[PDB]
């Protein structure tokens, strides 16, 4: 309840009220942020409120955190970036939001998994929208199934990956506008195609 | 394998490391029709029978995405090696800067 | 006590509704006394419990109170006491009543039913009280599935988050989840199950410690075992969990193997149809694949686990309508027991002494347990295996009886309780049980009488006659009864010898006060009376008189009533004399009149 | 057998028609092609990409510099 809500104090579980707000709703998250809640507070396992929001697929909380200066690729004690959680659970929307914020796909956690690896494992279970999430991951990485591994891939997607990497940890949809590109290619950079 | 580049003026153009520069000259002859005896080639800044391995051309140094390069000249008298550098890319946009 | 007297008044006619209202008001007014009721109880409790009872007032007079609404919103007090097993059960009774009533209704209570919904999931017990909770909860979810799913997801996440990591909470939440099964619609079932499966896999990967992983896996296996419908729609996850259970069958910790096997067989029964079928993208009916993996899967399992796995496989095989593919399934399925059995038979024909090995008899006993479970699962199609093993099995049984006698002569029957003798007797009992199973599920009692029963009698009747009461196994009689049940008719010609060899001996063992022998005798005698009453009358006059005397002993200790029915010299012999013993009578009066 | 490719800035490159056909635009056009818009460096990098694609087709180890990245993207869009 946004109406119900030291804010940054880590509780007995070593976590902030912002973590609970992120797990619950974006309105409370926004209220806490207005009250100066630190988005990048690290919990008992150094998972950010962004991590849990991504796992909950509370996309609105995710966007609120990132827009407020959240650490996109913060690494917990397991070194799972929030993208890693979002992928391992395989939800789509928050994964798309993270990709738009230039989260790094090519990462390895202490467990030795990549977010796309965990999403593939989930798909193998037949439980999986999940195909679209896999498609977004593939377009973000360009090249990583066997044919997609043995095929070197297009020069176009390689250039797209390089350009996004250059853009860095800023809001890609806004950044691509400044690029002297056709609207089609600007869209292509954002992995919308 | 060994992937190689050759240049002369504005003009640009692989083998086995065990292969020799003479067969590369023969390739150049087939491409441009200047027989090897009227071709002379330069590895690094060095005017190259040597096997490409002993010319310093190595696959780790001569990958397709990072091939080796060679200068070329013809008996016009072999002219001083003239290679015209590729145009540089424009300024990087600030948003793309590190 | 004052409350209890009032409770009795509330226990009892709507024509006094004003009273029933005023009472309820005044007691509600006498609030004036009462707050954390659970705390007050925990730290003359009896008052709270009696206050709970009030419960039955509204079980009756919630109708008369609907007829002071804020005071009724009492219901909150009902929740307060609900926070308090006896008082909780009292509350749960009214909760189930109200839930069923409102559900079958098709607005006043819904604005707060979620409070109860939360209460039920929190207090969910392990699978009467549990049934009432389950019944109440499924009524509530039939009033709103969405809120139930939301609450379950919330608590599951709190567990996943580590906010409430606790074996107890995990187990109870999973119990409630399993309880919801069937109440959910299939598509909502699919969505909710996918969510919970992902969350549980997540908390499994996250948590360290094979104990925590084991509890999580057990919960997952239970929940999947509670949802066959979802598994059918997701044959991919079905194959997945099958392989996972294979993995658990190679575990050695916390009896997980057993649990896995249990889970396995459950699903094996509820979706046997699908395994025998070449499913989407399958090169084969998946059961066959298992029949190939079996050798590996069992390499870590214990004998009871092996029995359970074989039984599940047998159910799946029974699902195979095509008797030809089914024959192939049975052949592969029994091959290993068949292989060991053939080895033992070959050794026996090399030397009888193999049978005199505790190892050999124990191997045979394992084979027989496996075959019994397989026949139980398969039914008649098991006839192929039965015929495969019948003759050498009966030869082994006869050899076992012969060696039993060869030991008994040395000490009388007191060779019994010797481990080898015990094993031999158990093996004979299990042989009889397997024969009983299949014959009871036999296709053609004529075929049974032609190929199976006569050799069985050769091996059994005269032996039992010559045997000593302990070696005289009770199961024989039971088997005979089943034979009579199946071979009714054909069995007629064998009734005399059957009674000649056996009925005398067991009667000697029955006229005494061998209880299983005696019960089998009751059932077998009634079966002979019903199926083959012509044979029943054809019993020799001495044996027939002994049968009547056994009946007398029995009711002097329904069959007599059956005999009265069927028999309609005998009367003037027994009816006249038995009349004093019985002193049916209307039947007797009808007969004379 | 061979094909020539002219950069917009007049630099000249030669490959086998084999590799050049990796580009769909090349196949659509076809002995020589002049790309009045592609600069020398981009064209050379594209030749490298063709050779690398051939050498690892259905094989993978491709370097890119940020300065040339946007031009590479536009050129790939042009050349398929
Ligand atoms: C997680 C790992 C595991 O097997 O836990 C213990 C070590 C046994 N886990 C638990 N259950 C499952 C699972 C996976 C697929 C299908 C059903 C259950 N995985």
């Amino acid at each position: 309840d946004a109406d119900c809500v030291e804010v940054n104090a880590l509780d007995g579980y070593n976590r902030t009220a912002l973590h609970y707000a992120a797990e619950k709703d974006e309105a409370c998250v926004e209220v806490l942020l207005e009250y100066g809640a630190n988005p990048n507070a690290l919990d008992g396992n150094r998972d950010t409120p962004l991590h849990w929001a991504a796992f909950k697929n509370n996309a609105e909380c995710v966007r609120a955190l990132l827009e407020s200066g959240a650490s996109v690729n913060a690494l917990d004690y397991n070194n799972d970036t929030p993208l890693s959680w979002a992928a391992m659970k395989g939800n789509l929307e928050s994964v798309s939001i993270l990709l738009d914020y230039g989260a790094e796909v090519r990462v390895i956690n202490l467990i030795g998994q990549t977010p796309i690896s965990r999403l593939v494992a989930l798909l193998v279970r037949g439980l999986g929208k999940e195909d679209s999430c896999f498609e977004l991951l593939h377009r973000a990485v360009g090249h990583f199934l066997t044919v997609l591994c043995s095929a070197p891939g297009t020069l176009k997607t390689l250039a797209r990956y390089a350009v996004r990497r250059s853009l860095g940890l800023q809001y890609l949809p806004d950044a691509v506008k400044g690029l002297p590109l056709p609207a089609s290619l600007k869209e292509y950079l954002l992995l919308l195609e | 394998d060994v992937f190689l580049m050759i240049r002369r003026h504005k003009t640009t153009i692989d083998a086995k490391e065990s292969s020799t520069v003479f067969e590369l000259k023969r390739i150049v002859e087939g491409i441009l029709k200047r027989p090897p005896d009227e071709q002379r080639l330069y590895k690094d800044d060095q005017l190259l029978g040597k096997t490409l391995g002993e010319c310093g051309f190595t696959s780790q140094t001569a990958r397709p995405q990072a091939p080796a390069t060679v200068g070329l000249a013809f008996r016009a008298t072999f002219e001083a090696l003239c290679i015209e550098p590729f145009s540089s890319p424009p300024e990087l946009p600030d948003v793309m800067k590190p | 006590v004052s409350l209890k007297c009032l409770t009795e008044i509330a226990g009892v006619v709507s024509q006094y509704e004003e009273q029933f209202v005023t009472l309820f008001t005044l007691t509600m007014m006498q609030k004036q006394m009462l707050t954390n009721i659970r705390l007050a109880y925990s730290n003359d409790q009896n008052f709270i419990q009696n206050l709970s009872l009030l419960c039955t007032f509204l079980k009756e007079h919630d109708q008369l109170i609907e007829k002071l609404r804020e005071t009724l919103m009492a219901l909150h007090y009902m929740l307060l006491v609900s926070e308090v097993t006896e008082i909780f059960k009292i509350c749960l009774e009214y909760w189930n009543h109200l839930a069923a009533e409102l559900y079958r209704e098709s607005q006043l209570y819904l604005p707060m039913l979620f409070k109860v919904r939360l209460l039920m999931v929190s207090r969910m017990a392990k699978p009467n009280l549990y049934k009432n909770m389950r019944e109440t909860l499924v009524y509530l979810t039939h009033l709103d599935y969405v809120d139930t799913e939301r609450i379950m997801t919330e608590k599951l996440h709190n567990q996943v988050n580590g906010t409430e990591w606790s074996w107890k909470n995990l187990n109870t939440l999973c119990w409630a989840i399993g309880s919801i099964s069937g109440a959910m619609h299939e598509e909502d079932e699919k969505r909710f199950l996918v969510t919970v499966i992902k969350d549980l896999l997540g908390l499994c990967e996250q948590k360290r410690g094979k104990d925590n992983k084991a509890i999580i896996a057990s919960n997952i296996m239970y929940i999947v075992g509670q949802y066959p419908r979802f598994l059918r729609a997701h044959w991919k996850f079905l194959k997945t969990v099958v392989n996972k259970l294979f993995e658990f069958m190679h575990e050695t910790h916390d009896g997980v193997q057993d649990m896995a096997c249990d889970t396995f067989i459950k699903i094996a029964q509820k979706c046997r149809r699908h395994f025998v079928q070449v499913q989407v993208g399958e090169v084969m009916p998946f059961i066959d694949e298992i029949l190939n993996n079996i050798n590996t899967i069992i390499c870590d399992l214990q004998p009871q686990q092996v029995h359970t796995f074989y039984e599940a496989v047998g159910y799946m095989i029974g699902a195979q309508t095509d008797q030809t593919v089914q024959e192939h399934l049975i052949e592969k399925y029994m091959l290993l027991p068949n292989q060991v059995w053939d080895s033992i038979i070959q050794q026996a024909t090399k030397n009888v002494d193999i049978l005199k090995d505790p190892e050999t008899v124990k191997q045979l006993g394992s084979i027989l347990k496996t075959n019994v479970r397989a026949c139980k699962a398969v039914g008649h199609p098991f006839v192929i295996q039965l015929g495969r093993i019948y003759l050498d099995m009966l030869n082994v049984y006869k050899c076992l009886s012969e060696n039993i006698s060869a030991a008994i002569q040395a000490n009388g029957e007191m060779v019994t309780k010797q481990p080898l003798i015990r094993s031999m007797r158990t093996v004979k009992r299990e042989t009889l049980k397997l024969i009983s199973g299949w014959v009871s599920r036999s296709n053609d009692p004529q075929m049974v009488a032609e190929n199976f029963v006569p050799p069985l009698l050769d091996a059994v009747l005269i032996d039992y006659q010559r045997n000593v009461p302990a070696a005289r196994e009770p199961e024989v009689l039971s088997t005979m009864a089943i034979i009579v049940n199946k071979l009714g008719g054909h069995i007629t010609a064998e009734i005399p010898q059957i009674f000649d060899a056996v009925f005398e001996c067991t009667l000697n063992m029955i006229n005494k006060d061998y209880p299983e022998h005696r019960t089998n005798f009751f059932l077998l005698l009634q079966a002979v009376n019903s199926h083959c009453f012509p044979a029943f009358l054809a019993i020799p006059p001495t044996q027939f008189k002994l049968v009547l005397d056994s009946i007398i002993w029995a009711f002097k200790h329904q069959i007599l009533f059956t005999l009265l029915q069927n028999v309609a010299s005998f009367y003037q012999t027994y009816f006249c004399d038995i009349l004093q013993h019985i002193f049916i009578l209307a039947y007797m009066f009808n007969l004379v009149e | 057998m061979y094909v020539k490719l002219i950069s917009s800035d007049g630099h000249e490159f030669i490959v086998k028609r084999e590799h050049a056909l990796t580009s769909g635009t090349i196949k659509a056009m076809l002995n020589e092609v002049n790309f009045r818009e592609i600069p020398s460096h981009v064209l050379s990098k594209v030749c490298m990409y063709f050779t690398y694609k051939v050498r690892y087709t259905n094989s993978i180890p491709f370097p890119i510099a940020p300065e040339i990245a946007l031009e590479l993207l536009m050129a790939a869009n042009f050349l398929d």
